[PDB]
RNA sequence: AAUUCCUUGUCGGGUAAGUUCCGACCUGCACGAAUGGCGUAAUGAUGGCCAGGCUGUCUCCACCCGAGACUCAGUGAAAUU
RNA sequence: GCUCGCCGGAAGACCAAGGGUUCCUGUCCAACGUUAAUCGGGGCAGGGUGAGUCGACCCCUAAGGCGAGGCCGAAAGGCGUAGUCGAUGGGAAACAGGUUAAUAUUCCUGUACUUGGUGUUACUGCGAAGGGGGGACGGAGAAGGCUAUGUUGGCCGGGCGACGGUUGUCCCGGUUUAAGCGUGUAGGCUGGUUUUCCAGGCAAAUCCGGAAAAUCAAGGCUGAGGCGUGAUGACGAGGCACUACGGUGCUGAAGCAACAAAUGCCCUGCUUCCAGGAAAAGCCUCUAAGCAUCAGGUAACAUCAAAUCGUACCCCAAACCGACACAGGUGGUCAGGUAGAGAAUACCAAGGCGCUUGAGAGAACUCGGGUGAAGGAACUAGGCAAAAUGGUGCCGUAACUUCGGGAGAAGGCACGCUGAUAUGUAGGUGAGGUCCCUCGCGGAUGGAGCUGAAAUCAGUCGAAGAUACCAGCUGGCUGCAACUGUUUAUUAAAAACACAGCACUGUGCAAACACGAAAGUGGACGUAUACGGUGUGACGCCUGCCCGGUGCCGGAAGGUUAAUU
RNA sequence: AGGACCGAACCGACUAAUGUUGAAAAAUUAGCGGAUGACUUGUGGCUGGGGGUGAAAGGCCAAUCAAACCGGGAGAUAGCU
């Protein structure tokens, strides 16, 4: 049946990439706590 | 005229509905084309304000006169044109000088009659002037509250308004609802009636002519549950309340209007 | 009545036999008028009942055709304890 | 390799999205593949994706986002003008054939086309952040021409049949070609030309619009399809020589006519209906400032340029979404033959597959089926299930009724094949000739050929002629809901919700109301024939009585009563 | 012409059987309803939690919902095991 993951690359980016995240200061806030994490991957991208 | 027609179909069995032959079929004007977008109701905040609105036929917006301020030249009407924005029709008026404008359709007006607006317009259906000129005790629509606003009042099909007293430099007028309004006496209206008047004897038969027209269905207080709206739910059917609002004001005799700035212009409020 | 406890109320129809069904009586425990009353053609994967045809539902099961269940070779779990 | 079986409006072919080497070659069976495994989408190594015309990129814009200034807000910030982004929409152009193990409208062959620059030449009003035009748009309906395509008849090349016949009304195969270029047809739309004026299109205009004249009865726009050319070309059944036995090199006849015909084209067409059906840019034209020999524009010629990114493979699945090599889900494009109304259905074509454990045997029992003496619901909560009817044409058909219906009510009759009617009829299609002229893709005749329902009569076979597949059980009484519709994704589809209709009630526009600490936004670019809320819920007959209680509406100067003083 | 009828694709889920350690954490098989519309579908956009949306079932809001998920107050508190 249909369920949830339908992939969309368009819309991946434009709700979780780096730009979207960086618009906002909460997204700036995420940033900040994942790199004090030292996260391989900051956000999705290519 | 009215028609019914026959019930061939369960659907189709109380449908009424009221077909004009004069008016024009064909592409409207062009020049006085422009988009119009639904808005579903919902606001800049993208919530819901107004309920049971959503959906309907594409429709494209029409550009009307409503201040009718080109004084000095007479026009001459082409044909009446079907404006799905509103109620009434409108004609296409064109001016000497090859100006096309639309107007209302007032009643009585067919393709080829004259019109003229100014102060020394003459007195016949569909003539623009202020009332400081009008004689006492006529009837007439498209009026409007301040000079040069453009026609405020009485705009909906086969509604007029009905002019009783002119004392100083404001003149008294008697509303549609029955309310007795002063307004300033150089304010210009137009004489005689909108047309379409039978427009009140069609009857749409089925959910699905509603709903071309864009409305969206109503659901009941009384069967609905008690976390959202406060005629709440129960078993069966009870109802055992005051009848209120969703939003918790009494309905059925509240006023409501609480405009203390103009309420010096109410000679009597509606009975 | 989607009411009615006493109630499988009483009478009539239908069956050999009818607490279900239809038509009346009315003593309405505890109907009833826009939280609507009464009826209504057509409509309904809607509730109830009755007929004709049909038959393995049944009287009472019998035989046959294929996939498993059995045997041999290979790979090779689980609940619980 | 031979035989068998299955799919075949798919289990066939091509994309989009999504995935990323899963594609090809060589090489190994450690681990993976529900068994073996020399095999593989496995492990290792190598190779493979070529664009002025295909997409992206690029010009424009909708929904919407951001948003200088600006408004508002404890701070963080919210909303918004100028503006800029944002396709699922609008904007220029390539066809056919041939080649790799893996690329091909990209490589090669032949034949094209578009855009911009530069220069030469001849003429010369050029100019916009402005004005006009056009781009530019709904549903349903109908029918004339077409085309794709198929069938048949000829034509060419083969063949004479393992067992009765099988030189002929016998069998097999083929009988193919684009873009561009010219032609302007079937057909659709619209009167044209000139002159003189004008409170309009922010100024301006010779442009648009309006007015007044004269003059002519054709004059433009659009337009499928067909013909010629492209094309003496390619392709071509085959045949010839090697087959480093995969393939390779040569050569290569015939290459026509009739009929049928699309959901595709004319058609963004025509008729008709109400629920009245995007925007902007490219393109044409008008002028503003400015520039005037210029500059620039125009037309011909030659020349140069057309950057970058993707191009492998799967794509209704073993590669995507589902923890799996999962009976599940996933948008678009193409649509052969036979019978059939059909894109249903059964058997085939091109093509693709036999679904990654097998071999034996024929216990109970389970699962999916077939048949069954006589009875025919007696079973059971309940005809659950199963059984049964089932097509076309014709005849015939009740109560009730909102006259529409009920109603395919019920019920009955005929159905194959052969001959004749008629050597193939009605009907359709339609050339050669004949004539006339507008000499054209022209007009009238004319019927050759080609195709061809249905019906009647006569005869004939079977137990059975709508023989397979496919393909309504019917009637009577009755409760509820008027009807179509919607709902508890995943135990409840209903008498529940909704609905058209009815009633009350509030709202005079800076409307009522609603989201917002606010600006602001919806209501609505609407104005009481309108909008919000509540109650009932087609239609017909109707809708007693009660204002004490509680609410709501109108008045209190009679009493009580706050901050203040 | 018809929120007209029969019936494919398409959408949905009324009945029965199997399966329930399933080929599937809601299928399949044989029937079934709608099928020019209040229709269905592709792409993109908006509505954020005591809130949204809801032809209204306390339904849906990422296999969850009479108050989503993550992180924190936080070693909440537990006259109970």
């Amino acid at each position: 049946m249909k369920r949830t993951f339908q992939p969309s690359v368009l819309k991946r980016n434009r709700s979780h990439g780096f730009r979207a995240r960086m618009a906002t200061k909460n997204g700036r806030q995420v940033l900040a706590r994942r790199r004090a994490k030292g996260r391989a991957r900051l956000t999705v991208s290519k | 005229a009215v028609v019914k027609c026959k019930p061939t179909s369960p659907g189709r069995r109380h449908v009424v509905k009221v077909v004009n032959p004069e008016l024009h079929k064909g592409k409207p004007f062009a020049p006085l084309l422009e988009k119009n977008s639904k808005s579903g109701g919902r606001n800049n905040n993208g919530r819901i304000t107004t309920r049971h609105i959503g959906g309907g036929h594409k429709q494209a917006y029409r550009i009307v006169d409503f201040k009718r301020n080109k004084d000095g030249i007479p026009a001459v009407v082409e044909r009446l044109e079907y404006d799905p924005n509103r109620s009434a029709n409108i004609a296409l008026v064109l001016y000497k000088d090859g100006e096309r404008r639309y107007i209302l359709a007032p009643k009585g007006l067919k393709a080829g009659d004259q019109i003229q607006s100014g102060v020394d317009a003459a007195i016949k259906p569909g003539n623009t002037l202020p009332m400081r000129n009008i004689p006492v005790g006529s009837t007439v629509h498209n009026v409007e509250m301040k000079p040069g606003k453009g026609g405020q009042l009485a705009r909906s099909a086969g509604t007029y308004v009905q002019i009783v007293a002119r004392d100083g430099a404001y003149v008294t007028l008697r509303l549609r609802s029955g309310e007795m309004r002063k307004v300033e006496a150089d304010c210009r209206a137009t004489l005689g009636e909108v047309g379409n008047a039978e427009h009140m004897l069609r009857v749409l038969g089925k959910a699905g002519a509603a709903r071309w027209r864009g409305v969206r269905p109503t659901v009941r207080g009384t069967a609905m549950n008690p976390v959202d709206h406060p005629h709440g739910g129960g078993e069966g059917r009870n109802f055992g309340k005051h009848p209120v609002t969703p939003w918790g004001v009494q309905t059925k005799g509240k006023k409501t209007r609480s405009n203390k700035r103009t309420d010096k212009f109410i000679v009597r409020r509606r009975s």
